[PDB]
Order: C-alpha cells, then structure tokens, then sequence
C-alpha cells in the first residue's frame, strides 16, 4: 500500500495525516483517498497495452505529514537505492530513483520540495496546491500542476458574487500564508469589479486539539460581533478547515442567523466540516472545488482493504467516511490520477514507443520534464495539456453545501471554464431566505429616480440619496453620481430626474380682466375723441379757450398717445414696447397732469397769491410764468425718464412666479415696481399740490368751476395711486401687469374725465356760462 | 590576480559554513532552466565579499584568541548564494553530506549523522533564508543568519535552528506601532511592498494595530518596479486611497525600489505631504534620498537599528587584499590547501578573484559586517560551551554534533566587540533602535535621533519638525468611543473606528445601533442630535394672546362708546339736530357698530373651519350697513350742496323716507351677496402647519386668497369713497361747523386706516394676521366714531349747556 517495484518509478508525496513518526497526527481520510487514486492511476496505466506496451511503471509513497515531513521524502527520492545522494554541478547524468514525484498538496510544502526538485529538475506535478506563486517558473521550473491556480478560484468566486448582485462583502482570512495571500488576491480582484469589501479582518488559528485559549476566545467574539453588526451578509472565508470548525462553532453559539458563507478550496469541500450537520441555521454555505468526469472504476479500488512511510488507521477512517466519499464523489482524485497519466504519457512519448514495443531507454528526470511540458491527451472526455505556466484547463465548480444525508452531500451549482474565464450554467440554488429567494447583500439601496447619490465612507459602493433641489435634475444619463442644474425655461422640482418647463407670461388681450379693461379704455378714448370734437367745435367759447386754447388740444393730443399706448401695455414686454411705455407714456401722463395743475396754480394765484407778490408774478407772467412752469415740468420729467433708463434695465426679466415655476412673469423691468414708484412719486406730488392749491381756491368760479373738476381728478388720482400701492404690497403674483394697465387707464381717466369732460358737459347743457360778459364778471369776482 | 578563492576556505577543526552573495547571478540562467545545472555567478558584488572577509576576520580572531576555543581552530566553507535558492541549495546540501565525502545520506534518523560543517552562517536574502532554513531544520544544524528579518523565520516549529541576528521586522514594526500609539495616530493607512517583505510586515502591523489600538485605514501594497508598467497605474490607486482616507500618517514598509517608485510618483503627482513612518529598507537608502522635491512630502521618520560598527575592520580588509596581491603568501596558502575544497568555493575563477581594492573599498563601514562577525562569535561561543571548554584547553572528548549546539545555542550570551548580545527562545537577539528623522536643510536629508527603543519607545516629539506650520504635529485621529447621540458610520479596513455624524433637524434615530437619522412625521419636533421625536405645542389665535387681549380691550372700549352714543340717540329724538345727523338710520348705524363688535368677536381662541367661513362676511355686514347709513347722509348733503334746485328737491323727497331704508337693506343684501360669492370662490379654512416654526404646531385660519376678503371689504369701502367724493368738496358752513366735514373726517380716516392695514396685515406673520385684523375693524369702527359721531355727542351733552 506504499510501494511497488518497477523500471521507471513514480514518487509520491501524499499527505496522509495532519494537525520520525507521523501516525500520531490526526488521520486525514482525503490523504489515503488520494493515495489510492494515484495507485489506481498507475495500476490502470500498467494494465493497458496501448498506453505503454510492457515498460512497467512503478510507484512509491512516503507520507509528507502536511508540513512536518517534507525534506526527508524528496531526499529519499532522487537518491540511489543505497540512500546516498552525491553532490554534482551538472545533474544531467544523474539517474534519480523516481522519474517524477507527485503528492505535495500544501502550497508551502510544495515549494519546499520543489526547491530541491528544481535543483535536480525533477518533474513535479502538484495535484491540489493552489498558491499563485507556483505559476512563476523562474522560481520553480519543474512544478507542473493539474489543478487551476488560486486566481481562477477567486475569479469564479467573484463572478458568482456578481451574478447574485452582492457588492457588499466581508472577508475572513486565517493568519497562515494561505489566508493572507488569498485575501490579498480577492481584494485586488474585487477592487476593480464594482464590489467593495465591508471589512477584511484576520481569523486567529484554532486547532481542534487547542483548548480555545482565552485571548483567542475574545478575539473571535470581536470577530463575530463585528460580523453581525455590519450589513454585508456574504462572508468569504480563506482558512484551513481545522480553524473553521472552532470558528463556526463559536459563531453558531453567537446567534448570527443571516449570512452567506463562501468557502475556499481549502475547506469548500471536506467531510470533517460536512459531518457537523448542524449549520442549517447559519444560512447557506458555498465553496469552490474542481470537477472532472468520475474515475470509472476507482471506488471499487477504495473499498478494497523511509521514516513514517506507512500509516496506522487510514483505512478505518476511509471505511467510516466511505458513504460521504462515494456520494460526495471526490474529484481531486481525478487531479492526481490525471497527473499520473500525464507523467505516463510523457514517459510514453519520450521512450518513442511505437504503440506495440517500447525501447527501455535509460530516462533522465529532466528529459521527462521536457517531454511532459507538452503532453496533449484525452482523459475521460477531458483534454489534458499544460499551459506555458504549468497549469491544466480543469473545470472548477461552485459547490453548494447541502446538509441532507439523502445523497450528494455536495451540490454542483455553477461551472467555471478557465479557458473562457467565465462562470455559467448556474442551476437553481436554494437559500436561507424564507421564500427561497436570492438573499440581499448590499451596502446601500439604489437611489430612486430624482435624487443624487453622495458617497458615504471610504468605499465607493454606497452613498446617501438626496433629492436634488428644484432646478436641478438627476443626470443619470451622463453622471449619475452628482445631480446637475437645469437652466433656462427648463425647471425641475424635488426628485424628478426629468425637468419641467417654464412658461413666460405677459399681458395678452384674451383674459377677461384684459378684455374688460380694454373695453374701458376704448370707451374712455371714444369719450376723449368726443370731447375733442366738441372742443374744436366750440373753440369760440371762453370755456374751451381758457382750458388752453389751441394748446389745450395738445394735452388732448398728448392724451391720445396714452390711449394709443394703452394697448402698447399689452403685447410682449420686449425692448420695443418696453421703451415706448417707459419713455412716452410717462411724458403724456406728466404733461397732462402738470398743465392742468399749472392752470389751477395761476387761477388761484390771480385770485389769491398773485396779490402777495404782484411785481414778481407780473415779471413771471411776462414770459408766461405758467407756461414756463409746466415747461420746466416737462423738462424735469424728461430728466426722470433718462435717469431711470440709465439706472434701470430696459430689457425684461422673466422672474419666476412664486405660485408655480411654469408661470414666469415677464416684467418689463427687473424692478419695475420701485422704478414705477420713482417715476410716479413726482406725479403723485404734483397732483396733491395741485389739489391743495385748488382747495385753497375752493371758491370755484361760477363759469370756470375749476375746483369742481380739478379737485375730483386730483383726489381720485391720489386714491388710485394709493390703491396701486396697496395692490403691490399685497403683490398678487399673477396679473400684476393687467392691474397696472387698469391703473394707467385709471389715472388717465382721472385727468381726462375729471377736468376736460365737465367743460363740454356744461357747454352742451347750457351755454350761458360761456357768455363772455359773465366770464369776465366771474374773473373779476 | 588577487588571491581570494584560495583564502575562501580553511581547515581548522570544527569547520563553519558560509552562504554569502560574493557574486550576482546573471539574469539569463535563472530564466533558462532546461539542463540540470546551476547558473554561474561571474558578476562580482562588493558587500558580499566584505561580509566574507568579516567572517574571516572573526574566525581568525577566535583562532588567535586564547581563552575562546583554546587548542581548537575553526575553518570555513565559504560558498556563494548568488541571491538565488537554485544555486544556493547545492552548497547547503554540501554542508550536510558526510565527514570528508560528497554524498548526503537520507537516513530516517539524523542523530547518527556526522556532517562536514558544524554550523552555517545563514544567508542574507530572506527567501534564501527560508529555503535553506527549511532544509537545515530537519538535520538540526545551527544556522545563524546575518541579514534575515522576516518574522516567520522565528517560528520555532518549522525553523528550530534559525538564530539570526539583525532583529526581525516584528521589532521595528512594534516600534512603529508604539510610536503611533504614543503620538495619538489611530487613523493610519499602512502600505507595503508587493514582495513578501511588504506583505509580511503588513500582516504583523495589522496584528499590532488590533493589539495596541491604532485602527488601520487602508491596507494596500505598492507594486515593485516591473516591466508591465501597469504597476505605476496601480500605485496611483493605492496613492489615491491615501488621499481619500484623510490620513496624515502612512506606514511605508516598502523595499528600497518600491518606496522609490512610490515617492517618485508622489512628487510627480503633487501629493499632499504626510508623516511617512519608514522602514530600514528605505529610511536611509540614497535611491530615495536623491529624488527631487522629496523635501516637501511631510516628515519621514523611522526606526533604524543600533549596534556598534565593527571597527578595526577597514585595516584588516586593506591588509588582506594587499597580501592577496603578494605572490608569496598566495603560493604558500595554495600549497597548504592542495587537492581540498579550496576550488569549489564561489567565484573560484582567476578573474572572479582578480579585482581592485576600489572594487570593494566603498561600503567598508557597513553595518551588516558586524552581524556576520557576531554570527561567527555566536557559534564560536556556542561550540566553546558545547565542548564544556574553559580557559587554557579542554578535553574535547568526541566530535560535537550540530544538534548539540542546537541544544546549547538557545539563550546563549556572547560578547561581540564588547557588546553582550544574547539570543532568546525564538533565537533572534534583541538590539535597540533609534528614531531617525529626515530633516531637510539643503535638499540633502540629514537623519538625526529623536528617541531610542529598548522594546519600549522613548521618543521626544519636541525635536521633530513635523513640517506643516509652527511645527504642529500632524493629527490623524479616528472617532472611537464617541458621543452616543450621533449616527455611526463604520469605517476602516477593519471594523475598527467609525465616523460620528450629528443628526439633522427633523430626523430622529430609532436606536443607537442603526446607521440612519430616521425622519418622523411633522407632528413631532426633532432638533439637532436628538435620537427622539418630540411633540410640539399648539399655537393659535387664543383669547389669551397679549395682542388678542389688547384687541378685546379695544373692542370693549368700542362697545362702550357705541352704547353711549346709541343711548343719546334713543333719548334725543325730538331735537332736530340729532335727526339731521341721520335719524333712526343713525340708530341702525350705532347698533351696527355694536353688531360689528358682535361680528368680529369670532376670531380669538380655537378656530374652526366653519368659524372661518361664517366670520368675516358677517364681520363686514354691520359695518357695511352703518357705512351705508353714512353714505345716505353724505349723498344727501352733497345733493344739497349742488344747485339744480329741482333735482335737489326731488332727491330729498325720494331719500327722506322709503329710499333711505330701501338703500340700507340693499347695501345689506349686496354685502351678504358678495359674502356668499367669495365663500363659493375663496372660503378661508382652518389649517395647521408644523414646519413653519420648529417647536410649535401653528393652527390658524389660512385664507385661500386675501384678495377675496379685500374685495368683500372693498364693497363698503367703495361706498365710503363714493360718499367721500360727494362730501369732500363741501366748503365749511358760514359761521357754523360744517355737517359734511364730519363725514369727511370719518371716511378719510377710514381709508387711512384700511388702505394702510391691508399692507400692514399682509406683512405681519400668519397667526397675528387675524390678530391685527381684529384691530382693523376695531380701529375701523373706532375711526367712524372718532371722526363721525364724537362731535354729535359733544353737541348733545353740550347743546343744552351752550344755551
């Protein structure tokens, strides 16, 4: 069970026990299983006549004892039958007693043996070691391998992680070199693949024989409590099963229910951990192993019953766990069996056998290495060829840990092709979710439409979701990370990753208030036209003339402009209509008010004040003091207009209506409120001063009645201005322009139908007042 | 040709072994392994030969010395390592073959084994250290290394025969962690070389971070300079993390090349300066001292080994090279060493030995030599003790086997150059360290001492410049054991430490463990840093509000004056003046003042939506009726003032009787009509806002549009304005107080009040909006009496008195 003579032997280094004498160590069923696998491989090769006619192969296994018995195995190998190994510079002339050694399973022991073998350049196929260092060939020329590297395992792991959408993971790696190396590899693999580790922390070693030392006890308590505190519920673990036993025991005692534990090869499949059969309450356990077509006739071989070369009770443990092994269908046995067959095929080609008779040429080790580096052969419908870096294209496979003792303790979920570097054929997988769903494991829920995502913590996976304010829309189209503004008429609101529209609003002619005021102004303008027609029709009277004579028409003429301007208020508040309303309408309004004000001023002066300063008022009237005064008023208003234009913006402003963005008031000026106040305060002052003077001269002339009209106009304009003030102070958002047009007509009518209209009214009702004699008597009195 | 290879062995009695890099294997054979042959190492190295000469000096010293190993001389088996296990393992296998043979047996037992050398002066490179130590451990041959520093080599289950000097990376890493702990630097991001050195140091430092307390922030590796050049890109990412983690301290356990690449990129990218806790592999190497601009990259400070330099070494090296030039001595030693292993030593060529004294006379004062020197003494002393020798000879009964040393090499005390070194159980001596800085003065970083390390740090922060400004120590701390109120976002590469964030206003925390400031309903009120949602208090137009109380008092005053006036009106019925002021229409007006009091009085207290609906319209109602009475009087006065004669008489006749009351009730009807109209259009309702102010829930009579109320009031206001136009023009009565002027003050003040308080009402805050509204009607109604009826009373209580 450990030796077989032959012509060209095949050394073996199976690890029989774990945790010189080495049967005191804990027995490992897998070690003897793999030993029997290699035995079956060599036996089948020798039985066959096609593979190698005659030229009997030979084997010999020396237990490696995990890490303890590494040097002695190889030294006994590559040594003469008398156990003397000479030292030479050139070893091309050395006949090592074993052509090629197999067996080193632990990566560290694999390196330890491979150093010496590279010294002698002995072929060495490692059947289970995984560390990526062995990929390097400058360090290990003769370290062929028939199981994929750890990088392929980690890629399968991360592709499984992606397929179920878990970007928030946790990593637990033992202290030994294996754990740290696999952890670094997973970190570098996931830092690029959208997945962010919640936290990677070391798992202290706990041997089964260990008495669970205290410091380790509270360290592990820290580990588990941090685990359950966090939100990542996919826990990838890289550690030998020996420590996993204690770790899982303690965590199970700790009530950590929701968790998806990913296992590494080291313990992805192993009878020791499977036999616990009490982990159904910790969720689902996944791992990665290597799948291959089952050896056709190896289980029947199994069931059949140098230092530390032999073992004590390996067969008893194998018989105990035979049910699991047969149901589980051990597959690393294929790894070692294919390694033995690759060595056999290399020895076959090297001997150049003609398929019927072989020349038993003395074979050097390095020659077999050169020939084995290129074997290309079928094996149970699996192609065996080594890539230039010493590795075979052997299908990995995701293993779901099924507790049910019915059959198949290990379940095949996903198949991972290394040549394509892709994990696929993911069959149905049951979980720990109550509905048999895919367990969630994410750092933060994806933000709903309309909110930006701003990162939280160092990791780029998760963020806080914030509904970016109105006018800013989630730019998921280009940059989903940060929300972006939505300028111009486009306007967004809370959330709403898509903007809305702003409608500019101005003064139209359809709104019922607009129609009503337009009709009011049309009636007023028709009244003004009738007043003008009567005035021109009765210029012979002293009522028409004393209102200004021909110059009175000018007021009326200028008055016409305002009515013409009245619609000019309606229409888009573009630069043109704006400049019109800002330059000429104030001109009319002002001259219209001020000429009447000066009329009253001089009427009362000739009545009352002129006597106070007779010479002064006479010299003033020399150049038409009244006409001089309101000429200066026209000049002052021109000054106000130009100053307002200089200090104020002609162009309109589409100021957002506070009621809703979709309505935006196109105010003809940025601050037409205060600008209008500055323009019309002078009008108010002039009107009130004229009213006060008329009130002083309230002794209205019998035929002139200047008070009865002028005072009405002035008081009602004062009230109108205050009404406009109140409406602004309320600031009815919409309709400001239409009410302003209402008010413009309001004061226009104030002047027109408060002063001029009554003149025509009395002219038509009775002409006696127009009698020149009565007019002169009234002037005197 | 210099005589070196001949000197690279000596016979002695208990031959030592050497595994040094006297050469550097060319970078072809290492890659070209198709034939089983070790690559040659023709390329010469200086430090390797210096170390070999140091071993030679130590051996010659012990042999010459009398009290140490009397009568027993020690030899050499100087063999090259070429910094490559493939070519360094053949000499190792040679060291353990057999006494004077070339075959290494594979017997199960090693107790009966008799190797050729007694011990090995272990290699320098730690990969070589691991490989050769794994090989030597089984055969229990004491291997003392002079340059190995990886911590695994101290694992005395797989390396039981390793007795390195040059303490491991563990000790300097503990020194760095202790420095961080005593400088309060929990939040530290530790980098490492991609090679095994960096990863090993990083793992040890993770364990030390867990133990001491400092919380790792970013645990990455910096790739070595390689032909891929994607390394450079990767560095940026690693470097980027240092920027992102917000760390002022970074542990760089990188080798000289890796740290060189890191710092070159850091300068080239304008990286923010920070403390750079260094390592012995780069803290002094010139390849990182030469980089331009490095002075502006924070304070570089790290622990460097302390140990007496092997003085009197330069003279010995110069003398030995010169004597190796001398033909006589070379020929003599060649004759002495004939047919033996004097040729199998490394660099055995002529040219392999033919060099110039300047070829090696550069690192003559190299700190590694002492280690090599120390190593020999160690084994010397070890041997001196395992033979139980004393001063002036010793029995030396049987050739001592190496495992005898193994037994009698642990916890050994030997003095090297006056330094009493001593191994520990793990086999590594404990030498102290000193904190070397990188103070810059002229772009030539000078390193100076800050504090020493005897296993416990003795720093003194005062000396370190700390760059930054005002030599402020860069604080890189992590919020640990923070205030419970904040929300706790766990950070760090390990779960260690966390960021604490004060919660926002309006959002509470369900439990301390949860990681979100939960947002509760507006019914509760949540200020900053409150894990709870606190209910507010109702805020309304209560009868007890100070403004509301003042308004109630004003209403009481108004009621009193109204009752006084109406008592005078009920009494003075016969007097023509009372009637001429309005008659029983003015009685309707005075009771309408009382009724507008009875109307406006619905505002204060707990408001109901129904109260909002039914309050303001019936509020305008009685005031509207009384003001309609006022309008009757004013219009009659205006018609009297006009002079149409016939029209005045007709209007007086029409208005004296039926039309007066008809118009009064028509005004009442119009008021109720527009009341119903607005109630259909914009009926105000009681609504509650909780976000208007934080600590209270503002329940108040929200108005759908104050424009509707404005128009409802404006009905009576426009009647007021019509009578105002009718009455203002009237000139004062000749020799008598004018009647029209009473109405004139009345309505003019009424406008001055309402036109005024509409904007004042709009400006004021929402809940007082009804409050001042109260006052409005009060002031409003007050106005009338203060400007309409006060003269009426004045006369009535003075009309009898005047006459």
């Amino acid at each position: 069970d450990f030796y077989l003579p032959g012509d060209y032997l095949l050394g073996g280094l199976f690890s029989l026990h774990a945790n010189p004498m080495c049967k005191e160590y804990e027995v490992k069923v897998i070690g003897y299983n793999l030993m029997q696998a290699m035995r079956f491989a060599v036996e089948e090769i020798n039985n066959d006549s096609s593979l190698l006619p005659g030229v009997l192969l030979g084997y010999e296994i020396v237990d490696v004892c995990y890490i303890s018995n590494n040097v002695q195995p190889v030294l006994y190998f590559l040594a003469h039958e008398d156990n003397l190994l000479p030292i030479q510079e050139d070893y091309s002339n050395y006949i090592s007693r074993v052509v090629a050694v197999i067996g080193p399973d632990n990566s560290e022991s694999v390196m330890t043996v491979a150093n010496f073998l590279s010294l002698f350049l002995l072929p060495q196929i490692t059947y289970s070691a995984i560390s990526d260092e062995l990929r390097d060939k400058v360090r290990f020329p003769a370290l062929l391998r028939t199981t994929p590297s750890a990088d392929h395992h980690i890629e399968a792991m991360v592709q499984l992680m992606l397929h179920f959408r878990w970007n928030w993971i946790i990593v637990l790696v033992s202290s030994d070199t294996y754990g740290r190396d696999n952890g670094q590899l997973l970190g570098e693999r996931v830092a690029r693949r959208d997945i962010c580790i919640a936290f990677q922390e070391t798992l202290p070693t706990l041997q089964p024989n260990q008495n669970m030392t205290s410091e380790e006890r509270q360290r592990l308590v820290t580990i588990v409590d941090k685990l359950q505190q966090s939100t990542a519920r996919v826990v990838v673990v890289f550690s030998p099963d020996l420590t996993l036993y204690h770790f899982f025991n303690e965590v199970l005692r700790q009530n950590f229910t929701g968790a998806v534990w990913i296992a590494s090869e080291s313990w992805a499949i192993d009878p020791v951990l499977h036999n616990l059969t009490e982990l159904r309450h910790l969720g689902t356990f996944l791992g990665i192993t290597i799948q291959s077509v089952p050896i056709p006739g190896f289980s029947e071989f199994r069931e059949w019953g140098t230092c530390n070369q032999e073992c004590d009770n390996c067969l008893n443990a194998t018989l105990s766990f035979n049910t699991i092994l047969r149901l589980s269908g051990e597959r690393v046995v294929y790894s070692v069996y294919s390694a033995v067959y690759a060595v056999a095929h290399a020895l076959h080609s090297l001997l150049g056998c003609d398929k019927s008779t072989c020349t038993k040429r003395v074979v050097y080790p390095w020659q077999l290495l050169e020939e084995i580096w290129k074997v290309n052969f079928t094996l149970l419908d699996h192609q065996i060829f080594f890539d230039p870096q010493g590795d075979v294209a052997l299908h990995l496979e995701i293993v779901q840990w099924q507790w049910d003792r019915s059959q198949n303790p290990f379940q095949s979920v996903a198949s991972y092709y290394p040549l394509q570097r892709q994990l696929k054929n993911i069959q149905d997988i049951s979980w720990h979710t109550i509905n048999n769903t895919i367990p969630m494991s994410m750092c933060s829920k994806r933000c709903q439409s309309g909110q930006k995502k701003k990162p939280v913590g160092i990791h780029v996976c998760c963020f806080e979701c914030i509904d970016c304010l109105p006018g800013t829309f989630l730019n998921h189209t280009e940059d989903e990370y940060e929300c972006q503004a939505c300028p111009n008429n486009e306007w967004s609101y809370q959330s709403e990753t898509s903007c809305f529209k702003r409608q500019l609003v101005f003064l139209e002619w359809h709104e019922a208030p607009t129609i009503a005021v337009a009709l009011l102004a049309a009636l007023g303008f028709l009244s003004t036209l009738a007043i003008l027609v009567i005035f021109w029709r009765h210029f012979q009277t002293p009522i028409v003339r004393s209102a200004g004579g021909p110059m009175c028409f000018l007021m009326l003429t200028l008055l016409l402009v305002a009515y013409m301007v009245v619609p000019v208020y309606v229409g888009p508040p573009k630069v043109s209509t704006c400049l019109c309303r800002q330059a000429l309408f104030p001109l009319c309004f002002t001259i219209c008010i001020s000429c009447i004000a000066v009329r009253s001023f001089q009427i009362v002066c000739a009545f009352k004040m002129a006597s106070r300063f007779p010479r002064a008022y006479s010299y003033w009237v020399r150049y038409q003091g009244p006409y001089v005064s309101m000429a200066f008023i026209t000049v002052l208003k021109m000054v106000i207009v130009v100053i307002g234009m200089l200090a104020t913006g002609l162009s309109p402003t589409t100021r957002t209506d506070p009621d809703d963005p979709k309505i935006t008031i196109v105010s003809c000026n940025p601050n037409y409120r205060n600008s209008l106040l500055f323009n019309t305060s002078l009008d108010l002052l002039l009107s009130v001063v004229g009213f006060s003077f008329a009130y002083m001269g309230k002794e209205l002339p019998t035929n002139y009645n200047e008070a009865k009209f002028i005072t009405l106009s002035m008081t009602f304009y004062f009230t109108s201005s205050v009404s406009l003030c109140t409406f602004m102070s309320a600031y009815s958002g919409v309709l400001v322009t239409i009410v302003d047009l209402l008010v413009t007509v309001l004061n226009l009518l104030a002047i027109s139908l408060g002063y001029f209209g009554p003149k025509c009214y009395m002219i038509l009702f009775y002409p006696e007042r127009n009698t020149p004699a009565y007019f002169n008597s009234m002037i005197q009195g | 040709p210099l005589c070196l290879s001949q000197q690279l062995r000596m016979k002695g009695d208990y031959v030592l072994g050497g595994l040094f890099p006297l050469g550097e294997a060319e970078e072809a054979g290492l890659r070209s392994r198709t034939r089983p042959s070790s690559p040659v190492c023709t390329r010469f190295s200086s430090n390797g030969l210096l170390w070999a000469l140091a071993m030679k000096m130590a051996v010659e010293e012990i042999n010459n010395k009398s009290d140490l190993l009397p009568g027993l001389r020690l030899g050499y088996d100087l063999f090259d390592t070429c910094s490559e296990p493939v070519v360094a393992m053949k000499p190792s296998l040679m060291f353990l073959a057999k006494a004077g043979s070339r075959d290494i047996a594979a017997y199960c037992n090693y107790t009966q084994y008799q190797p050729r050398v007694l011990a090995v002066i272990g290699p320098h490179s730690s990969e070589l250290a691991m490989v050769t130590g794994k090989f030597f451990s089984f055969f229990l041959m004491p291997q003392v290394s002079y340059g190995a520093s990886m911590e695994l080599l101290s694992a005395r289950e797989t390396f039981p025969s390793f007795f390195r000097t040059v303490p491991s990376d563990r000790v300097q890493l503990t020194a760095a962690a202790e420095l961080l702990q005593e400088f309060g630097w929990n939040w530290v991001a530790a980098l490492g070389s991609d090679d095994e050195y960096g990863r090993q140091g990083l793992s040890i430092f993770s364990a030390l971070a867990a133990a001491r307390g400092i919380c790792i922030a970013h645990e990455g590796l910096v790739p070595l300079p390689r032909a891929d050049d994607s390394r450079l890109g990767k560095v940026q990412d690693v470097l980027h993390q240092v920027n992102q983690s917000s760390v002022q301290v970074v542990l760089l356990f990188a080798s000289v090349h890796a740290a060189h690449a890191l710092f070159n990129y850091s300068i080239s990218s304008r990286l923010s300066p920070k403390v750079w806790v260094a390592s012995e592999a780069w803290l002094t190497s010139d390849l990182v001292m030469g980089l331009p601009g490095m002075a502006q990259m924070g304070t570089v400070l790290g622990f460097l080994q302390r140990g007496a330099q092997l003085h009197e070494f330069p003279q010995y090296v110069k003398t030995h090279l010169a004597l190796a030039t001398d033909p006589a001595f070379c020929s003599a030693l060649g004759e002495r060493e004939q047919g033996l292993e004097e040729d199998v030593v490394g660099q055995r060529c002529p040219q392999c030995d033919c060099i110039t004294l300047q070829n090696v006379s550069a690192g003559l004062n190299h700190h590694q030599t002492f280690s090599v020197y120390a190593a020999v003494y160690s084994v010397a002393q070890a041997l001196h003790n395992t033979l139980q020798c004393n001063a002036s000879g010793c029995p030396a009964q049987d050739p001592v086997k190496p495992w005898q040393l193994l037994e009698n090499m642990y916890n050994l005390t030997f003095h090297v150059g006056g330094l009493p070194l001593r191994f520990d159980s793990s086999g590594n001596v404990d030498m102290e360290y000193d904190l070397k800085l990188w103070v810059w003065q002229g772009s030539v970083p000078r390193l100076h001492d800050v504090g020493r390390f005897n296993g416990s740090l003795r720093t003194e922060r005062l000396k370190i410049r700390w760059h930054t400004s005002d030599n402020q120590k860069p604080v890189s701390r992590c919020s640990r054991q923070c205030q419970e109120g904040q929300v706790r976002r766990v950070k760090g590469f390990h779960s260690c430490c966390y960021d604490c964030v004060d919660c926002e206003a309006g959002s509470y925390r369900q439990n301390p463990d949860d990681i979100a400031c939960t947002f509760c309903g507006q019914d509760e009120w949540s200020p900053e840093r409150s894990t709870r949602c606190f209910r507010r208090r109702s805020r309304f137009l209560a009868w007890g509000e100070p403004a509301v109380l003042l308004l109630l008092l004003l209403l009481s005053l108004a009621l009193g004056l109204v009752l006084a006036a109406l008592g005078l009106f009920v009494h003075h019925r016969d007097s023509p003046l009372v009637q001429a002021s309005g008659g029983p229409l003015a009685c309707f007006g005075l009771v309408c003042l009382g009724l507008v009091c009875l109307s406006v009085l619905l505002f204060p207290g707990q408001p109901s939506p129904a109260r909002c609906l039914a309050q303001q319209p019936l509020s305008h109602l009685p005031l509207t009726g009384c003001l309609s009475t006022l309008f009757l009087q004013a219009a009659e006065i205006f018609v009297e003032s006009e002079l149409p004669l016939s029209w005045a008489d007709r209007l007086s006749g029409c208005l004296r009787g039926p039309w007066a009351w008809l118009v009064v009730l028509l005004a009442m009807l119009v008021e109720v009509a527009l009341c119903t109209w607005y109630l259909v259009a914009f009926p105000p309702e009681v609504v509650t806002d909780w976000h208007m102010l934080p600590t209270e829930a503002l329940v108040h009579c929200r108005t759908r549009s104050w424009v509707s109320f404005g128009l409802a009031h404006a009905t009576n206001a426009t009647l007021a304005f019509l009578c105002f136009l009718g009455t203002f023009l009237v000139r004062s009565q000749p020799g008598c107080y004018n009647r029209a002027r009473g109405l004139t003050f009345a309505m003019l003040a009424y406008f001055i009040t309402w036109v005024s308080f509409v904007p004042l009402l709009a400006n004021v805050q929402v809940v007082l909006r009804p409050a001042v509204q109260m006052g409005a009607l009060l002031l409003c109604v007050l106005g009338i009496l203060a400007a309409f009826h006060l003269p009426r009373c004045y006369l009535l209580m003075r009309q009898p008195g005047l006459n």
